[PDB]
């Protein structure tokens, strides 16, 4: 998964 | 409520020590009453909701995720019944931060209403991951609005450098890719995004440059997979 | 109850499908509905309810010893009352599988009833942590006998290498030393325990090898650390 | 702490 904040 | 007979700087004290504890649901509760004492958040605030918030639905997509996919290599309604259980504490737990958004939060301060805008935005997302139907792009079309607002706020009030600016510009990239089914839009504005962030590096703040540069790495590497 | 009209082995299935998705609550809960219909548990199924409640009971105590911590160096009442709710929490959880116990499994085999007894002197262990007064030693005393019937049974009708035996005796020697207060005993049954599996190493089995290896070892670490 | 199963 891509990346998140 | 649950938590209406305690001070609200006690309940902040303990949502702390929640998160030393790794007591995640327990702090959510704790941000949750805080939040219904019906004064605003402050950034650290803002930050310890987010946080708890993140921890448990973040644990439930994970799950949701096994699950969901043990599913599609089944394809006895076990798997479908637990999943769906899971799915729906997922629903439960997104529709409390967002009521708590629409109901208190939202209402002040720029980067305030761009972080709450933002987080309307991830749950609708956290929505959209397990919605189906009618139910599903009506969830679409309000997280786009949302990251949509917060887009708008953040270009003209915050440095290209702000780690909310870079963070939400991050994460509607995403929605991009991952649930409105255009690759193309998410990379154009990641790399916008970046190059901006460079172009104006000056603005980095000494209170923040360490979160910035993270997520300008986290940005490259979501290109660097969609490459 | 909450399970009561789900099919026994749907309940065990789902179990799995908890373990995989690391939903040790769901995972227990399931266990425990198994558990109620009243049929024995085979040695899979008694593998299952141990790691489910072993997960729930574990962060409960993580998270009781950090507070504990903080609530040591602290000497406002924040502290203690989250202590304390943690604390009634890991009760709950301990005085469910002792009720599971003594109402449902202890009832059989040698190896059966020597696992559920060393549960039983192991969820007595977690309670005697976190125990005080007149209650506390009650506590005590119940896990000391729970652990004694086990060794003798474990002695008499088991190889000194069998891993349940082996696991049983590092965790009776651990209450002795952490909980009994005493370290002499402790040390003694941990490297009577761990000579005893070597002197009769030729006992080791293809089917559980590789635990009773791994439970030496750890018998060998708690020496490390006591001597 | 030490070791337990
Ligand atoms: O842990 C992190 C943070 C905090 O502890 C904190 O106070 N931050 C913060 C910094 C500057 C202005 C406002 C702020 O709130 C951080 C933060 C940054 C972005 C986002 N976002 O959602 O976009 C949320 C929080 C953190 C999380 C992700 C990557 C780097 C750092
Ligand atoms: O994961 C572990 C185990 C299982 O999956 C399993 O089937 N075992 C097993 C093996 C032989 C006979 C009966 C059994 O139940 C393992 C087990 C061994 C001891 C204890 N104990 O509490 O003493 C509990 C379970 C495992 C846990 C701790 C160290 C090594 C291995
Ligand atoms: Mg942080
Ligand atoms: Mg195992």
């Amino acid at each position: 998964f891509p990346a998140t904040v | 409520g649950a938590m209406g007979s305690m001070e609200r700087a006690s309940l902040i004290q303990k949502a702390k020590l929640a998160e030393q504890a790794e007591r995640y649901e327990d702090m959510a509760a704790f941000m949750k009453g805080a939040v219904e004492k019906g004064e605003e958040l402050s950034c650290e605030e803002r930050n310890l909701l987010s946080v708890a918030y993140k921890n448990v639905v973040g644990g439930q997509r994970a799950a949701w995720r096994v699950l969901s996919s043990i599913e599609q290599k089944s394809n006895g309604p076990e798997v479908r019944e637990y999943r769906e259980k899971v799915e729906t504490e997922l629903q439960g737990v997104c529709d409390t931060v967002l009521g708590l958004l629409d109901s208190h939060l939202i209402k002040g301060d720029a980067e305030s209403r761009v972080f709450y805008l933002k987080m309307k935005g991830d749950y609708y997302r956290y929505l959209a991951e397990v919605a189906t139907g009618d139910d599903k792009k009506r969830i679409i079309d309000s997280a786009r609005s949302a990251y949509q607002e917060a887009m708008d706020i953040s270009k003209k009030e915050m440095p290209p450098t702000n780690p909310i600016r870079l963070g939400l510009a991050l994460n509607f990239s995403v929605f991009h890719y991952e649930i409105a089914n255009s690759p193309e839009e998410a990379i154009s504005l990641a790399k916008t995004t970046f190059d901006e962030a460079m172009a104006d590096l000056h603005t980095l703040s000494e209170d923040s440059y360490k979160d910035s540069t993270l997520i300008m790495q986290l940005l490259r590497d979501n290109l660097t997979l969609w490459t």
